[PDB]
C-alpha cells in the first residue's frame, strides 16, 4: 500500500541490551510524553493512506513514532540511551520536515520536544 | 445599563439593581418599599458625598462597568433620628482568618 | 418584588430578591411550605454571606445568557469559608 | 458509541472563538468516541479550522480541565456550511455552582497532597480530589441522552 511496514521493534541479529538509562527513558521519558495531551499524533506510525498523504513516505525516509520507540524499549532493542534518543530526535525531525513551520502539528511536536529535552537533561549517569 | 448596588446602613445591606438613568429619589423609593421609611427620612451617599434626589445614578458616578453583579457598588444610607440625621455609619463585615500556609 | 432577609452569625442582615435567594436549595427548603421571609444562619459570618449574595446576583444575571460571561472572583482569604457556605447552601 | 463523531468525510469550516478568561483546550471525540485534544486557544483569541459534518467537540480549561460551554451547550456539532459561510463556535464560561467555583479556586491554590491539611468538613476533601474529568462528564452526558 501507500504505507510501508512499520520499523522493526525486535531483530534477532541486533544485539539487545538494557541499562538504567534505557529504563529511565521508558519509565520516565516515554511515559511522560505518552501521557501528554498532544501525544496522540505520535503514538503510532503516520497512516499516509488514511490521512491522504501520498508523498509522506517519499519525503520521510526514516519514519519513527513513539509507539515504535515504546516497543523498542520494552523489547530491549536499543544498545544504549544514545540510540533511543536518536529515534525520538528522528520523530521530531520528520514532523518538521513534512510540515510548515507554523503548523499545529509542529507546535505539538515542539511542546513534546521541549518536555523531552527537560527529561533527558536529568538522565541518570550509567551505573 | 443596569447598575448592581449594595445599599448599606449600620448592619443592614440591600442588594438591588437599578438603571444609570434612574434617580437617587427612585432608589429611596426602593429603600422605602424594603425598610418602610420614606425618602424624606433617607440620605444616600457615594463614599462621603451626599447624593441629590434629582441626580441620576449615572450623574452620581455609578456606572455599569464599576457596579457589576459579582462586585456591586456601595451606596451609603443614613436615617433620620428625630431632629437630626444619624451620621453615615456602615458597620464592617467580619474578617476571614489568616491565609493558611498551604495556600501560599 | 418580594425580598427576603438573610441574617449572618454575627448579626448582619442582607436583604435580597427572593427569586435570587432561591438560587440556594437550602434557602429554598427553608422558605418552602408558606402554607417566612427571614432566614438566620448561625454558622455563616457576614463577610461570607455578603459574597454569597453577590453570587446569587451573578447567577441570576448570567444563567441562560446566550453569550460570554465574566469569571466569579474569589479572594484566596475567603475561599475555604465560601466553600463551606456553598456546600451548606447547596448553591 | 453514543457520543462519537460520524465519519461523514463532508468538510465543514468552523471558527473556534475563546470568549472565556481561560486557556481553552478543544477536544474532538473521534469515531470511537475517544478524546483527541487540539492546540489551545488563549483567552480572547479565535481561529478557523477544518472539521466535518457530524463531528463532535467539547471545550475544557487546558490547565484544570474545568468544563466550558460552546454556543450555550456542553457539546458542539456543526452543520454543512451554507454557501461556504463558516460555522461559529462561541466558547464561554458556564455559570459554575458557587461550590464548584470555590473548589476551582482552592484547587488552584493548594497542592493535592495538602488538601487534607485544610480545616474544612472531611466530605470536602473527596470533593477537592474529584478533579473535573472529561470521561466522567461524557458518562453523565450519555446518561442524559438515553433519557
Amino acid at each position: 500500500s501507500m504505507n510501508p511496514p512499520p520499523p522493526e521493534t525486535s531483530n534477532p541479529n541486533k544485539p539487545k541490551r538494557q541499562t538504567n538509562q534505557l529504563q529511565y527513558l521508558l519509565r520516565v521519558v516515554l511515559k511522560t510524553l505518552w501521557k501528554h495531551q498532544f501525544a496522540w499524533p505520535f503514538q503510532q506510525p503516520v497512516d499516509a493512506v488514511k490521512l491522504n498523504l501520498p508523498d509522506y513516505y517519499k519525503i520521510i525516509k526514516t519514519p519513527m513514532d513513539m509507539g515504535t520507540i515504546k516497543k523498542r524499549l520494552e523489547n530491549n532493542y536499543y544498545w544504549n540511551a544514545q540510540e533511543c534518543i536518536q529515534d525520538f530526535n528522528t520523530m521530531f525531525t520528520n514532523c518538521y520536515i513534512y510540515n510548515k513551520p507554523g503548523d499545529d502539528i509542529v507546535l505539538m511536536a515542539e511542546a513534546l520536544e521541549k518536555l523531552f529535552l527537560q527529561k533527558i537533561n536529568e538522565l541518570p549517569t550509567e551505573e | 445599563m443596569d447598575v448592581f448596588l449594595m445599599i448599606r446602613r449600620h448592619k443592614t445591606t440591600i442588594f438591588t439593581d437599578a438603571k444609570e438613568s434612574s434617580t437617587v429619589f427612585e432608589l429611596k423609593r426602593i429603600v422605602e418599599g424594603i425598610l418602610k421609611r420614606p425618602p424624606d427620612e433617607q440620605r444616600l451617599y457615594k463614599d462621603d458625598q451626599l447624593l441629590d434626589d434629582g441626580k441620576t445614578l449615572g450623574e452620581c458616578g455609578f456606572t455599569s462597568q464599576t457596579a457589576r453583579p459579582q462586585a456591586p457598588a456601595t451606596v451609603g444610607l443614613a436615617f433620620r433620628a428625630d431632629d437630626t440625621f444619624e451620621a453615615l455609619c456602615i458597620e464592617p463585615f467580619s474578617s476571614p482568618p489568616e491565609l493558611p500556609d498551604v495556600m501560599k | 418584588m418580594m425580598y427576603v432577609k438573610l441574617i449572618s452569625s454575627d448579626g448582619h442582615e442582607f436583604i435580597v430578591k427572593r427569586e435570587h435567594a432561591l438560587t440556594s436549595g437550602t434557602i429554598k427548603a427553608m422558605l418552602s411550605g408558606p402554607g417566612t421571609n427571614e432566614v438566620n444562619f448561625r454558622e455563616i459570618p457576614s463577610h461570607v454571606l455578603s459574597k454569597v449574595c453577590m453570587y446569587f446576583t451573578y447567577k441570576v444575571r448570567y444563567t441562560n445568557s446566550s453569550t460570554e460571561i465574566p469569571e466569579f472572583p474569589i479572594a484566596p482569604e475567603i475561599a475555604l469559608e465560601l466553600l463551606m457556605a456553598a456546600n451548606f447552601l447547596d448553591c | 458509541p453514543v457520543l462519537r463523531s460520524v465519519n461523514s468525510r463532508e468538510p465543514s469550516q468552523v471558527i473556534f472563538c475563546n470568549r472565556s478568561p481561560r486557556v481553552v483546550l478543544p477536544v474532538w471525540l473521534n469515531f470511537d468516541g475517544e478524546p483527541q485534544p487540539y492546540p489551545t486557544l488563549p483567552p480572547g483569541t479565535g481561529r478557523r479550522i477544518h472539521s466535518y459534518r457530524g463531528h463532535l467537540w467539547l471545550f475544557r480549561d487546558a490547565g484544570t480541565h474545568d468544563g466550558l460551554l460552546v454556543n450555550q451547550t456542553e457539546l458542539f456539532v456543526p452543520s454543512l456550511n451554507v454557501d461556504g459561510q463558516p460555522i461559529f463556535a462561541n466558547i464561554t464560561l458556564p455559570v459554575y455552582t458557587l461550590k464548584e467555583r470555590c473548589l476551582q479556586v482552592v484547587r488552584s491554590l493548594v497542592k493535592p497532597e495538602n488538601y487534607r491539611r485544610l480545616d474544612i468538613v472531611r466530605s470536602l476533601y473527596e470533593d477537592l480530589e474529584d478533579h473535573p474529568n472529561v470521561q466522567k462528564d461524557l458518562e453523565r452526558l450519555t446518561q442524559e441522552r438515553i433519557a
